[PDB]
């Protein structure tokens, strides 16, 4: 097993549809938490306090959410907007939600020397720190990105589920191991 | 692709030495550069540290 | 013109820092006008929607409370008095100074 540790969860991504076209101009006359420039982009943007999100809402009825810790919230957020939508009179309808993405961290408690990883796994291993510090590694089992720095600190990303996340999680551990 | 050239001779050359002569900036041409490296996935070294410091004590 | 030519990331030039007062007015426009970033940046002449935003964002991490707090108490909205309350607490603030 781990040391102890199983990865944190730092944002989620999701879409939802809305089941119906909107008339962007009106909500963003009439919302108080949202923001639109209609002579640049077709969609309004908007935020709530509690989950801590935004959302990203379509002249088409389609809708994406960030900000969320957790895959319940953001499902809860989403349901928020379409609540708000619903206020606003449009006949706004919560369907086909779906988790889109979803970032994970963790440490190690002790450094690692990039240097000999790249040299050993060049198929997956970038380093060029010159460009940015942190070695990117492509992961493919689970279909993961993970972003290894000199601390041992190690993020994850490009999940669909949560299973996801802890799977290349411990399947990096022997590998940081050595 | 000059560049992985002379990386594959082990040649020292820099980043900036480079685009010192395309009018590019960092963020243009590095995020260009990974483009092309991830698309055709061919092997190439990284700057060693000793090569570099030949070419640049000489020049002072 | 020489080869030892430095690289490196300039893209964090130097903003103007933001005032306790400009502060003060940003929440009272959270109660006055809603976090319609675009709308802000015109309030705010000197601040752009880029600078809402990240304005925003360094808020967030501490006063959210404060942030729920002026948008509750809320206050009928006026472009032209926001302006010159703007600019006559800027201007207080320079002869206090």
């Amino acid at each position: 097993g781990p040391s102890g540790i199983v990865p944190q969860l730092q944002n989620i991504v999701s879409t939802v549809n809305l089941g119906c076209k909107l008339d962007l101009k009106t909500i963003a006359l009439r919302a108080r938490n949202a923001e639109y420039n209609p002579k640049r982009f077709a969609a309004v943007i908007m935020r709530i306090r509690e989950p801590r999100t935004t959302a990203l809402i379509f002249s088409s009825g389609k809708m994406v959410c960030t900000g969320a810790k957790s895959e319940e919230q953001s499902r809860l957020a989403a349901r928020k907007y379409a609540r708000v939508v619903q206020k606003l009179g449009f006949p706004a309808k919560f369907l086909d939600f779906k988790i889109q993405n979803m970032v994970g961290s963790c440490d190690v408690k002790f450094p690692i020397r990039l240097e000999g990883l790249v040299l050993t796994h060049q198929q997956f291993s970038s380093y060029e720190p010159e460009l940015f510090p942190g070695l990117i590694y492509r992961m493919i089992k689970p279909r993961i990105v993970l972003l290894i720095f000199v601390s041992g600190k190690v993020v994850l990303t490009g999940a669909k589920v949560r299973a996801e996340i802890y799977e290349a999680f411990e399947n990096i551990y022997p590998i940081l191991k050595g | 692709c000059v560049l992985i050239t002379c990386r594959q001779h082990n040649w020292p050359l820099t980043m900036g030495a480079i685009c010192t002569l395309l009018y590019a900036d960092l963020d243009v041409f590095s995020s260009t550069y990974m483009q092309i490296v991830k698309l055709l996935g061919l092997d190439v070294p990284s700057l060693c540290l000793a090569e570099l410091v030949k070419t640049y004590c000489s020049s002072f | 013109g020489s080869t030892t030519t430095y690289s490196s990331f300039r893209k964090n030039y130097y903003s103007k820092p933001w005032s306790n007062k400009e502060t003060d007015m940003f929440f009272l426009a959270i109660s006055m006008v809603g976090t319609d970033f675009s709308m802000i940046g015109q309030l705010f002449p000197h601040r752009a929607r880029i600078e809402i935003k990240n304005k925003f964002k360094r808020e967030e991490k501490t006063n959210g409370w404060r942030i729920d707090k002026a948008f509750q108490e809320k206050r009928p909205f006026d472009f032209d008095f926001f302006a010159h309350l703007l600019q006559k607490v800027l201007a207080e603030e320079e002869k206090r100074k």
